[PDB]
C-alpha cells in the first residue's frame, strides 16, 4: 500500500492551490479516504474526507466552503481543492487511507507541504563544508554542505544519490530573522577514504525548482 | 467535539523499563454498535504516522506485542512493557466513534540512555560562500546524549550574543542520539577584521569544557 | 473516521 502526495508550496494569502495523492498498493474505489494536516512542529487535524460510495463528503469547520476534496477512480487519485488560502492553513498534508476493515483509518503518505505567505520564492545557495586541516586523532573526519538562504520549505539532502546513507545527519531548518531558512546536512568519514573516495550532496529545492549537486573537497 | 487528553505530553524512559500512556475522552467511546473506536499512532522521527492499535487493544501488522492498549469507556491506556531504541517518536490517541474525528496532542517519548559526549567539528566558511559578501561559520556536536549541550562562539575571545543560531536533530531511532549545529554568520568585511574562531562545548559527557578553534588564512 | 461509518 503507497499513497504519494504532491502540489504542494507556497501561495499568496487568498490563493488557490490543488494537491493530488496518487494510491497504489490497493483497490483504491474501494476505500474511503481522508486528508489530514500537520502544521510544523505541532499536531495532527483533520482535514476532509470522502467517501468509497457516491462521492458524499465531509469537511472540518475550518475548511468549510474553501476546500473541496474529490478523487478520480480511474487514475487511482484524491484531490483536495484549495482556496481563499489563510496563513493558519500552513502545514503538511497528508493523504490517509480508511480500513473499514479495522474501523479506523491505517496508511498515511509522506505529506505534501503548503505554505501560505506573501514572501517570496528564493532558492538556496550550496556550499561544501571542508574538512579541517589537519586534524584528527581517532581517523575520523566530518564533511557537509550548507544549504543556505531559502524560501519556503522543504529542502532534500541526500549523498552519493542514495548510496550513502550511514553517518548522515541533515539538520532541520532554521528560520533566520531574514525570513529565510537554512540548514546543513554533514556525514562522518574516516580521514582514510580521502581522494578515494566521492561525496556528492543532492540538494533539492522543488519549490524554487533548484536542484543541484555539489561534490565535496578539503581546501 | 470530543477531546481527547494525553499524558503525559513528555515521557522519558531507560531502555528495558516499561512506560504507559493516558488517553481520556471528553465523552464516552462507545459506539451504538458496541464498538469503541479508539485508536493509536506513532510519529517516528522523520517519519510519517504509522498506526499501532485499533479498537482500543487490536494490534496493526508488524507491531510487536510489547504494545498493548487497553480501557474503556473514557479511559483508556497504550502501554509498552519494555521501551526499545526503535521505540522513540510521538504517539497519538484518536477517536472514531464521534463526528468530527479528534485526535490527542501527542506524547513524545524519549529514551535515556547513557551518557556520550559529543565529537566537535569547526567548519570554516568555503571559498565560494567566501566570494559573496558574507561568511559562516560551523560548529558540529555529533551523537551526543543528553540533549542540553552549552555552545558559545568566541570572536578574538570575546563571547558573542545574538547573531548565531543553532539546530539539533530528534533523537536517533538507533542510537538514541542528538547531533546539533551551531551557525555563526559573519561579514565579509567582519570575518575578514578578526583571527581567532572559537566555538565551546559544554556538556555533562565532557569533564571540561571542549574548544575548537581556527585561525583564517590557515583553515 | 466517523463518517465513514455514519
Amino acid at each position: 500500500v503507497q499513497l504519494l502526495e504532491s502540489g504542494g508550496g507556497l501561495v499568496q494569502p487568498g490563493g488557490s492551490l490543488r494537491l493530488s495523492c496518487a494510491a497504489s498498493g490497493f483497490t483504491f474505489s474501494n476505500y474511503g479516504m481522508s486528508w489530514v494536516r500537520q502544521a510544523p512542529g505541532k499536531g495532527l487535524e483533520w482535514v476532509a474526507s470522502i467517501r468509497s460510495g457516491g462521492g458524499r463528503t465531509y469537511y472540518s469547520d475550518n475548511v468549510k466552503g474553501r476546500f473541496t476534496i474529490s478523487r478520480d477512480n480511474a487514475k487511482n487519485s484524491l484531490y483536495l481543492q484549495m482556496n481563499s488560502l489563510r496563513a493558519e492553513d500552513t502545514a503538511l498534508y497528508y493523504c490517509v487511507r480508511y480500513d473499514h476493515y479495522s474501523g479506523s483509518s491505517d496508511y498515511w503518505g509522506q505529506g505534501t507541504l503548503v505554505t501560505v505567505s506573501s514572501a517570496s520564492t528564493k532558492g538556496p545557495s550550496v556550499f561544501p563544508l571542508a574538512p579541517s586541516s589537519k586534524s584528527t586523532s581517532g581517523g575520523t573526519a566530518a564533511l557537509g554542505c550548507l544549504v543556505k538562504d531559502y524560501f519556503p520549505q522543504p529542502v532534500t539532502v541526500s549523498w552519493n544519490s542514495g548510496a550513502l546513507t550511514s553517518g548522515v545527519h541533515t539538520f532541520p531548518a532554521v528560520l533566520q530573522s531574514s525570513g529565510l531558512y537554512s540548514l546543513s546536512s554533514v556525514v562522518t568519514v574516516p580521514s582514510s577514504s580521502l581522494g578515494t573516495q566521492t561525496y556528492i550532496c543532492n540538494v533539492n529545492h522543488k519549490p524554487s525548482n533548484t536542484k543541484v549537486d555539489k561534490k565535496v573537497e578539503p581546501k | 467535539y470530543v477531546v481527547m487528553t494525553q499524558s503525559p505530553l513528555s515521557l522519558p524512559v531507560t531502555p528495558g523499563e516499561p512506560a504507559s500512556i493516558s488517553c481520556k475522552s471528553s465523552q464516552s467511546l462507545l459506539d451504538s454498535d458496541g464498538k469503541t473506536y479508539l485508536n493509536w499512532l506513532l510519529q517516528k522521527p522523520g517519519q510519517s504516522p504509522q498506526r499501532l492499535i485499533y479498537l482500543v487493544s487490536k494490534l496493526d501488522s508488524g507491531v510487536p506485542d510489547r504494545f498493548s492498549g487497553s480501557g474503556s469507556g473514557t479511559d483508556f491506556t497504550l502501554k509498552i512493557s519494555r521501551v526499545e531504541a526503535e521505540d522513540v517518536g510521538v504517539y497519538y490517541c484518536w477517536q472514531g466513534t464521534h463526528f468530527p474525528r479528534t485526535f490527542g496532542q501527542g506524547t513524545k517519548v524519549e529514551i535515556k540512555r547513557t551518557v556520550a559526549a559529543p565529537s566537535v567539528f569547526i567548519f570554516p566558511p568555503s571559498d565560494e560562500q567566501l566570494k559573496s559578501g558574507t561568511a559562516s561559520v560551523v560548529c558540529l556536536l555529533n551523537n551526543f546524549y543528553p540533549r542540553e549541550a552549552k555552545v558559545q562562539w568566541k570572536v578574538d575571545n570575546a563571547l558573542q550574543s545574538g547573531n548565531s543560531q543553532e539546530s539539533v536533530t530528534e533523537q536517533d531511532s538507533k542510537d538514541s542520539t542528538y547531533s546539533l549545529s551551531s551557525t555563526l554568520t559573519l561579514s565579509k568585511a567582519d570575518y575578514e577584521k578578526h583571527k581567532v574562531y572559537a566555538c565551546e562545548v559544554t556538556h555533562q559527557g565532557l569533564s571540561s569544557p571542549v574548544t575548537k578553534s581556527f585561525n583564517r588564512g590557515e583553515c | 473516521d466517523a463518517e465513514f461509518r455514519h
